[PDB]
């Protein structure tokens, strides 16, 4: 069934698994017509399917073309998402696929479901965990590879950088889920935590900062002050 | 006007004949059942007083042959047998009708309600959805399994109603899931009207006889396979126009017969609300919306 705080560990065994958040899929700017109604203008997207104990993402990008001429584009998207879920996994070699996909909202479930009746023996999940996937389109790299997209593209990136060779894929999935918890909360804010300091750079090859230990210490304490100095706003406690 | 001869009345039990229902005292002079319609198929069931778990029933057609019960004090039940013997029958029958031991089949004149719950229900679809080729009848109660509850134990005792499954290869064309999923015509049409019923008579046959089984018996496998065929074609946004006509007369006269206090336990929230006021056929079901709305707002 659903996936919590009580089967946490189970993100880290060596069960093949990926996760699944359709939040940047379908993507719109919303904005007055010359007689002043309203109208959305649909941007690129991506889907998020994330190996939490490896760190490869599969990010596809979802590009504007696909909604063109159909309608129902939020029912669309979930459906999308699940086909291209199907076809990643369609396209790996045996030993590689997933034995379960955790999708982040619960409207994934049947869409995805539908698309994966040839492969039984896939658990697909919920999860009662609050993942901020969706701030994704704020580490610059992939967001400037969606934009940049003229037609539909896999990109292939392992959202880890090198983190394993030094710490376990519990912490690398703790550090990548508190940096993207607090780019969601405040990303002006924490995107300065992360380059205030010019000699550490990005590799070409990165898309987080070369942090020594002592570094990511400093950065991860940065975050955490950051989600409560903002939580001490949004409720005034 | 065919006849259902009891041999006695052994033990104190609730005796159902279709729609009709009389309670029956230990060693009653009670010899069965006369002035049954032909032209229709008949349910005769059974509560015991002493243990009303345990309903259970023949579903039977009098044009098949001589039927009549007799209690099994090994088996515990009221068990349904055929008289081969034409002339030992027809004697049998006169004796009891003469002693005026028998109850008569309570028919209203004006009253088309069995003919309007079993329109399409024929005995040999009954045969093969409860398998036993050796009687002309069929057996059913409260607790047999369908061949659908099996998958999710005794083969030989399972109700094989047609599996209908919304999440199944059979149901979603490879290529066309989401249209397939939100838009169920083709599995409506081309996998079971053409493919595995033939026709819609077929088709609501069978649902004819899930709801009479899912009412009289409490039979939960039943009412699953009774909801599950509705929900079929109010998802399906193409159905002919004679099929969604007949299936709001046919859905009428079920839930104007059904017991206003069994409600609770034989109507499903979730399919009636999605049916009459989210489906492709929320506004196609004009009878059984006001009959619904009138008898079970509290459901809706």
């Amino acid at each position: 069934g659903a996936m919590n705080s009580s089967n946490y560990a189970e993100l880290f065994n060596n069960d093949i698994k990926l996760f699944v958040d359709d939040t940047n899929v379908y993507r719109v700017t919303v904005h007055k017509t010359f007689e002043g109604n309203v109208a959305t203008k649909a941007i690129n997207g991506c889907i998020f399917t994330l190996n939490p104990k490896t760190g490869h993402l599969f990010l596809k990008i979802i590009h504007t073309s696909v909604w063109a001429g159909q309608k129902r584009l939020s029912q669309l998207a979930k459906w999308k998402t699940a086909e291209e879920v199907s076809a990643l996994v369609r396209s790996l070699p045996k030993e590689e696929q997933p034995k379960q996909i955790i999708v982040t909202r619960k409207a994934m479930l049947d869409p995805l479901e539908v698309h994966m009746l040839d492969f039984p023996n896939i658990a697909i999940r919920p999860t009662e965990l609050r993942l901020p996937f969706s701030a994704a389109m704020s580490i610059d790299k992939l967001s400037d590879v969606v934009m940049k997209a003229t037609e539909p593209q896999m990109v292939l990136f392992n959202i880890y950088d090198d983190w394993l060779d030094r710490i376990s894929s519990y912490t690398a999935f703790s550090r990548l889920t508190l940096l993207l918890r607090a780019l969601k909360t405040n990303e002006e804010s924490a995107k300065m935590i992360l380059l205030s300091d010019p000699t550490i750079t990005i590799k070409s090859y990165h898309l987080w900062p070369s942090f020594t230990d002592e570094q990511w210490i400093t950065i991860e304490s940065q975050m955490r002050d950051l989600i409560l100095t903002e939580y001490g706003r949004k409720y005034n406690v | 006007m065919n006849t259902v001869p009891f041999t006695s009345a052994p033990i104190e039990v609730t005796i159902g004949i279709d729609q009709y229902s009389f309670n029956v005292k230990e060693n009653q002079p009670f010899h069965g059942i006369k002035d049954i319609p032909i032209g229709h198929v008949h349910v005769i069931h059974f509560q015991h007083a002493d243990n009303s778990s345990m309903r259970y029933g023949y579903w039977f057609d009098c044009r098949m042959g001589n039927f009549y019960i007799q209690y099994d004090p090994k088996d515990g039940l009221y068990k349904m047998m055929e008289e081969r013997d034409g002339a030992k029958f027809e004697n049998i029958v006169h004796n009891f009708k003469e002693r005026q031991m028998m109850v008569s089949y309570p028919k209203i004149d004006e009253d088309d309600t069995w003919y309007n719950l079993t329109e399409f229900v024929q005995m040999d679809k009954i045969r093969k959805i409860v398998r036993k080729d050796e009687n002309q009848f069929s057996y059913v109660d409260s607790s047999m399994t369908t061949v659908q509850e099996n998958e999710l134990s005794d083969p030989a005792h399972s109700l094989n109603y047609t599996v209908i499954n919304f999440k199944s290869r059979e149901a979603i064309r490879p290529g066309h899931e989401m249209e397939d999923f939100l838009d169920k015509s083709y599995y409506l049409n081309t996998v079971m009207l053409q493919g595995i019923f033939k026709n819609s008579s077929n088709y609501f046959g069978e649902l004819q006889f899930a709801f009479l089984n899912a009412m009289f018996f409490g039979n939960y496998g039943s009412s699953l396979q009774w909801h599950a065929m509705i929900e079929l074609i109010c998802s399906s946004a193409t159905v002919p126009k004679h099929m969604l006509d007949k299936l709001d007369e046919i859905l009428y006269y079920q839930i104007k017969t059904l017991p206003e206090q069994y409600s609770d336990i034989l109507l499903n929230e979730r399919v009636w609300n999605i049916c009459l006021y989210s489906s492709f056929q929320k506004n196609s079901l004009h009878n059984t919306e006001k009959i619904m709305e009138n008898k079970y707002p509290e459901l809706l």
